């Protein structure tokens, strides 16, 4: 930001930051040496209000707005001195408007082979357009230490940071301008919430696909359909990635297909990710 | 890049008069704000003057009355008539580039200046 001298200030009632649909009021007092303004004007991004502008002190003026839904918007009011034909700038100033955060819910935490990193995510919930900050807070059930981490999106927590036992809890604060919330605990261990390394399909009745993990007991399913078809096709499998994973398929001739697979450690929670899409159009 | 040059810097006398020039390019000059500073020696970066497209032209107290702001949006230009020059407008002169929703103070592009000596 770069420094405007102010011949005067700007305050607004509620505040400048405010929930969206509030009624605001926006005040403007002149202190220009040697001028007694014989009107004052207010514009929200050079555009000048014309109504509901009311007169207060000799010196101050405010500006109200019903409803105000605008997530920003700079205001400026100016003034019209005596022996001068222009308006010489009072003051500026910055408004916003928002939510208050929702309570965070569906905190998950995992942890993905061969990462290193704990992966807490959870669903933040209704927009708040202000800035909000989220602390992501960490137990371990062990010893009770206590670790706080700031983001702004998702967190991950360095596996090093987690031999303190086993057994965590994780909650997540929210909080901006207008209001501040916290999650319910999640209570996780470390070996209840691991993801085996991603699988991928690679080469075209038969489909050719395999996995990094050395997790011993793993199971996945492969899921097949037309293109064209809607209705999904699970074939479940407990496979072994000691050699590449390949897959039979009966299909007709010149039709385009889909697959898809995914794996889990066998009667873990969580699973991966269903792979992108493997296309694949068959002869005539 | 985008770029703002001055132009119309030079000496000129206690009560002379002149005007300055800022040609402006790269972003879409109908939605930017263009504001002129200025910079004495030593003192610090002041505000001048401000203009949008919609017309809406104030100035600060110390110029107001008898520099004047004006823009063609055809000529992506802002000029600056500046009359009844004294010496306490010794110095070099910006051109600045406002993005509305910046803050009403936060200007994203800026010229390399003029200077402007009012001599005596
Ligand atoms: C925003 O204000 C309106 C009306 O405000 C009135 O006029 C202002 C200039 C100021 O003097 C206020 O004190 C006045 O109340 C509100 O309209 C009312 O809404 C309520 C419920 O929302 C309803 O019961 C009333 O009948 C409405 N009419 C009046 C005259 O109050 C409006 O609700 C306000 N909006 C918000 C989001 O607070
Ligand atoms: C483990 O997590 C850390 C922290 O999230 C990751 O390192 C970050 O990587 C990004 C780039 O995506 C950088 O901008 C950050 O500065 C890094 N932070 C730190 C502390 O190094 C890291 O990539 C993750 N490792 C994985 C997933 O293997
Ligand atoms: C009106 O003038 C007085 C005198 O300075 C000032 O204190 C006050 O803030 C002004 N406006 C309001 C709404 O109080
Ligand atoms: C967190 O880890 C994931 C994989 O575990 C990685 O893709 C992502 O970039 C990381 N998050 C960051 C760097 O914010």
């Amino acid at each position: 930001i770069t420094n405007i001298n102010c011949s005067g200030h700007i305050w607004v009632e509620p505040a400048t930051i405010f929930k969206m649909g509030m009624n605001i009021s926006i005040y403007c007092q002149a202190a220009i040496k040697n001028c007694q303004p014989r009107k004052l004007h207010f514009y929200k991004n050079g555009i000048k209000e014309r109504f509901q502008i009311t007169r207060i002190n000799k010196t101050t003026a405010r500006l109200w707005y019903k409803n105000f839904l605008e997530p920003h918007a700079s205001m400026y009011c100016t003034a019209e001195c005596p022996k001068h034909f222009q308006e010489t700038l009072i003051c500026g100033k910055d408004i916003s408007s928002g939510y208050p955060p929702d309570i965070p819910d569906e905190v998950t935490c995992v942890i993905y082979e061969y990462s290193g990193n704990m992966t807490c995510t959870w669903n933040a919930g209704k927009l708040t357009y202000i800035d909000t900050k989220y602390v992501v807070h960490v137990k371990s059930l062990e010893t009770e230490e206590e670790q706080q981490y700031l983001t702004s999106s998702y967190i991950n927590i360095s596996t090093d940071s987690l031999q303190g036992g086993k057994k965590y809890l994780v909650w997540v604060q929210a909080a901006n301008a207008l209001g501040m919330e916290e999650s319910k605990q999640l209570q996780i261990h470390l070996d209840d919430i691991v993801i085996p390394s991603a699988a991928v399909i690679s080469r075209a009745t038969i489909i050719y696909w395999d996995s990094q993990t050395t997790i011993e007991k793993v199971s996945c399913e492969m899921r097949y359909k037309a293109t064209t078809n809607q209705t999904w096709n699970v074939k479940e499998f407990d496979t072994n990635f000691t050699y590449v994973q390949q897959s039979e398929f009966y299909l007709e001739p010149n039709i385009k297909y889909v697959f898809q697979v995914r794996c889990q450690e066998t009667g873990k929670r969580y699973w991966q990710p269903w792979s992108s899409l493997f296309f694949h159009k068959t002869p005539e | 890049e985008v770029q703002l040059v001055e132009s119309g810097g030079g000496l000129v006398q206690p009560g002379g008069s002149l005007r300055l020039s800022c040609a402006a390019s790269g972003f879409t000059f109908s939605t930017y704000a263009m504001a002129w500073f200025r910079q004495a020696p030593g003192k610090e970066r002041e505000f001048v003057a401000e203009s949008w497209s919609s017309g809406t032209t104030y100035y600060g107290a110390s110029v107001v009355g008898r520099f004047t702001m004006s823009r063609d949006d055809s000529k992506n230009t802002v000029y600056l008539q500046m009359n009844s020059l004294r010496a306490e407008d010794t110095a070099v002169y910006y051109c600045a580039a406002k993005r509305p929703d910046a803050g009403w103070q936060t200007y994203d592009y800026w010229g390399q200046g003029t200077l402007v000596t009012v001599s005596s």
